[PDB]
């Protein structure tokens, strides 16, 4: 299975990690994920239950993404305890599990399984990174109580604990509202967004990569199984897209800027949920993951700590290839055609318009033009006079990754009709 | 019912008020222990006996000791340390508390249904077949969570 | 039926908690009262639809406990070195 | 179900015990003369306190406690199997063993790393 | 006079640019780094959501 590889390696590796050197556990854990990835490809499109666990179109697509993000972040860091890989491994499993279920209790258990190791991973003991950690834990723990309270009223309105069964008068309406809250917070749909600015700033860069890919994937995965009211969606989107994009102009610390960006993209993605899709989000998130993954690899290559805006400038001198990569990324998140980011937007928007919600879709688009201020605010800054600051160039390892991502990105820009055919929602 | 019922629910709620109002961590936490007893009683009354006993054993016997150990470990002589711009925000907080009950209250006059099924008293005999029956997966999920918790917890506290 | 209303009240109280307190550990304590509010609700309905709401509840307990352990653990490791647990005396990350 | 008859009865037992307890305490409390001092009032021999009010204690106590909570949840679950265990067959045994090995894996990790700091 | 007029116009659009910057840091001011503030906004927000939903 996919589950099989993760669980086995995780448990076995747990005790094992004493013997091996920390580099060797990085080697081990890399292998493990990759095997998990292997098993994913070769079993694609055969939906397989074995319990409440149920692999389907959604699962396959998003756990491809979740595993992707996890491979990357584990790459970059050199630790002082084998544990700062071990906990990540766990976290990957947690996100795998989150997508591949539809039963509320699995969903709860999964929510802690993914959230817990994240709190601990917020610590390379940097003083900010404890403040960060705490905020996240308390806000997270608050949402734990909410999502759990949500489930309890849901069981009231319907015999099932699984998601699916008719739905009723008020109580069913009520129950579904509190569930969007929990899930909402994890994907950073406003107005639950509040942690996303502080934690992204506070946490050490590679970790933030992991959050900005994997948690968004995972979160959306489970969100999709919720048959969210068309009113709820409309609220969320408005708040996300307005507050996100406007406030982001004020910021001037690179990671925190990207944090605000990562509210906005959640806002656009949540449009797709209207009629529901798994092809739309499949594609979208593919373009988003790549772009953010690329981008944060680059920020790491700058420095491990809070990156002032200026630090980006001169990236093209330092290395040409890497400098260009980051450019392509930034244009992609703005969605300037023919880049893949445009297609990701377009597909989502198409589901909104089918559903007939007009106003939302207009608002979204207007402020999506706003977004160009800060995106170019990075992307062009690249070419100017070189700064005198800390930098390093990294191995061929990292070069290959980053540049792979950037070619792969624009490749899907021109040929979206490759992937889209087989991001099937049924197999 | 409502003769006895009143007593238990009054007690429960009253105890609830105490644990969120009072000063000083120890008195607070201790109130929550009286809470979980009452709640345990209420479980027993609702034909969930097994769950009742676990309520006492885990939540009130394991968990709160851990709480107490933390508030002893690091002291706590004020439930109201410092003074800071948060003062007016006490009434908006108390407002919202009412609100969150209000909307939920509304909802519950919105589906009102029969309370009328059997349960066998909830004895662990009759929970067993389900638990390791088709809930066995959920269970193993639980089991994974605990293990993750242990390892995480260590990595936070001890350097190592 | 009484019980299911009561449950919402205990949820409400916990919220009043979560917003008021100035010691961090007591915030977390408040969260736990909300969580038991949940288990009551779930259990009340377990009497309606018969016997799965029990097994449900037990799973919740285990998750709650897990999140307690890790969470207090975190609280400990952060403020063992800090000598005041004042929550709003952590403020450098800000917009 | 199971008869409610004895649970009420439990509460009875508790009511008895508490009464006899408190009664004794009031007997004790009222009798024996009073006369405060200057060093009965100010705590034990050498220093203000005989730990002299040192700040913070080892994390050991946290570790032991933390261990105990998670594993008490372990115990909780193994009771449902324990009572009715012949009903569930071989598939039963495989389930239990599975669960146990996960928590024992926990055990061996925190053991090799240190209960002691 | 019309030339000068156009300069003026150009600055009037730039003006709107200035509004957006301003607004943005107004909304940024909603952050405070106070945890209890973040909690208040939270509960408000989620309650608001449930309100809208009906």
């Amino acid at each position: 299975m996919t589950l099989a590889i993760l669980a086995v390696f995780s448990v076995a590796l747990t005790l094992l990690g004493f013997v091996l050197p920390p580099q060797g556990v990085k080697r081990a854990t890399l292998l493990g994920l990759a095997l998990a990835l292997a098993s994913l490809l070769l079993t694609w499109g055969k939906p397989f239950a074995f319990g409440p666990y149920a692999v389907d179109g959604v699962s396959q697509v998003f756990t491809l993404l979740a595993l992707l993000g996890a491979l990357w972040t584990v790459g970059l860091v050199r630790s002082g305890r084998f544990e700062f890989y071990l906990l990540v491994l766990y976290a990957a499993l947690g996100m795998h599990l989150l997508a591949s279920t539809r039963h509320l209790l699995l969903m709860l258990v999964a929510l802690e399984a993914l959230s817990l190791p994240l709190y601990a991973l917020a610590t390379w003991r940097r003083g900010q990174g404890l403040e960060a950690a705490l905020k996240y834990f308390l806000l997270g723990a608050l949402a734990a109580a909410f999502f759990l309270y949500g489930a309890a009223l849901f069981y009231g309105a319907t015999g099932s604990l699984v998601l699916g069964a008719p739905g009723e008068g008020p109580l069913y309406a009520l129950a579904l509202g509190l569930l969007l809250v929990g899930l909402g917070f994890k994907a950073a749909l406003a107005p639950f967004h509040f942690w996303t600015p502080d934690v992204y700033q506070g946490s050490p860069t590679p970790v933030v990569l992991f959050m900005a890919t994997s948690v968004k994937a995972a979160a959306f995965a489970a969100l999709l199984r919720v048959a969210a009211p068309p009113e709820a969606l409309a609220l969320l989107v408005a708040l996300s897209v307005v507050v996100g994009n406007l406030a982001a102009l004020a910021q001037k610390e690179a990671k925190r800027l990207l944090a605000y960006s990562s509210i906005a993209h959640a806002g656009y993605m949540a449009l797709a949920l209207y009629t529901g899709n798994a092809q739309a989000l499949g594609f979208y998130l593919l373009t988003y993951v790549l772009a953010t993954g690329l981008a944060f690899a680059v920020l790491s290559q700058i420095s491990p700590d809070r990156v002032p805006l200026e630090a980006l400038r001169g990236l093209y001198r330092k290395d040409p290839l890497l400098g260009l990569a980051f450019l392509v990324a930034m244009l992609s998140l703005l969605g300037l055609p023919p880049l893949a980011g445009f297609w990701g937007k377009y597909l989502a928007f198409a589901e909104a318009a089918r559903a007939g919600a007009w106003g939302v879709l207009v608002l979204a688009l207007v402020t999506s033009a706003v977004s160009a201020y800060y995106y170019l605010g990075l992307g062009l800054a690249v070419f100017a006079r070189p700064e005198e600051t800390p930098f390093r160039p990294g191995p061929p390892w990292a070069r290959a990754a980053v540049v792979a991502a950037g070619v792969l990105l624009l490749a899907l820009g021109l040929l979206p009709g490759l992937v889209l055919p087989a991001l099937a929602a049924g197999g | 019912m409502s003769l006895l019922e009143g007593l238990a629910l009054f007690l429960l709620l009253l105890s609830g008020v105490l644990v969120v109002t009072l000063r000083n961590a120890i008195h607070a936490a201790l109130a929550l222990i009286l809470n979980f007893l009452v709640l345990a009683g209420v479980y027993v009354a609702l034909d969930a006996r097994f769950l009742g006993f676990i309520q006492v054993i885990v939540y009130a016997g394991a968990i709160v000791v851990l709480f107490l150990f933390v508030i002893m470990l690091l002291f706590a002589a004020q439930g109201e340390i410092g003074f800071d711009p948060l003062v007016r925000s006490r009434p908006l907080a108390a407002l919202l508390a009412l609100g969150v009950a209000g909307i939920l209250a509304a909802g519950l006059w919105g589906l009102d249904l029969a309370f009328t099924q059997d349960l066998k008293g909830g004895l662990p005999q009759a929970l067993g077949p389900l638990l390791y029956g088709d809930w066995l997966f959920v269970l193993l999920a639980v089991g994974f969570l605990l293990m993750a918790a242990t390892v995480v917890a260590v990595a936070l506290v001890e350097p190592g | 039926m009484s019980y299911l209303l009561t449950s919402a009240l205990l949820f409400a109280l916990g919220v009043y908690g979560v917003l008021t307190r100035r010691t961090a550990i007591l915030v977390f304590l408040s969260i736990e009262l909300m969580l038991n509010a949940a288990n009551l609700s779930l259990v009340g309905f377990a009497r309606a639809y018969g016997l799965d709401g029990q097994v449900a509840a037990l799973m919740v307990i285990a998750v709650a406990a897990a999140e307690v352990a890790v969470g207090l653990g975190l609280i400990v490791a952060i403020f063992r070195h800090r000598e005041s647990t004042a929550v709003d005396d952590l403020s450098e990350l800000r917009g | 179900m199971a008869p409610i008859q004895e649970y009420v009865g439990t509460l009875i037992y508790v009511g008895v015990a508490l009464f006899i307890g408190v009664a004794a305490l009031l007997v004790g409390a009222l009798l024996g003369p009073k006369k405060p001092g200057r060093a009965k009032l100010m705590p034990y021999e050498s220093g203000n306190d005989p730990a002299g009010e040192v700040k913070r204690f080892p994390v050991h106590f946290y570790v032991v406690a933390m261990l105990f909570i998670l594993f008490d949840v372990e115990v909780a679950f193994l009771w449902p199997y324990a009572v009715s265990a012949g009903g569930l067959g071989l598939y039963g045994f495989l389930g239990v063993l599975a669960f146990t090995l996960l928590l024992f894996v926990g055990f061996l990790y925190e053991w090799w790393k240190g209960v002691m700091r | 006079a019309l030339f000068y007029g156009d300069r003026g116009l150009l600055s009037g659009y730039f003006g709107l640019g200035g509004a957006a910057r301003s607004l943005g840091q107004g909304l940024a001011r909603l952050q405070t780094g106070y945890l209890r503030v973040y909690a208040l906004l939270f509960v408000l927000g989620a309650l608001l959501l449930l309100g809208v939903m009906r």
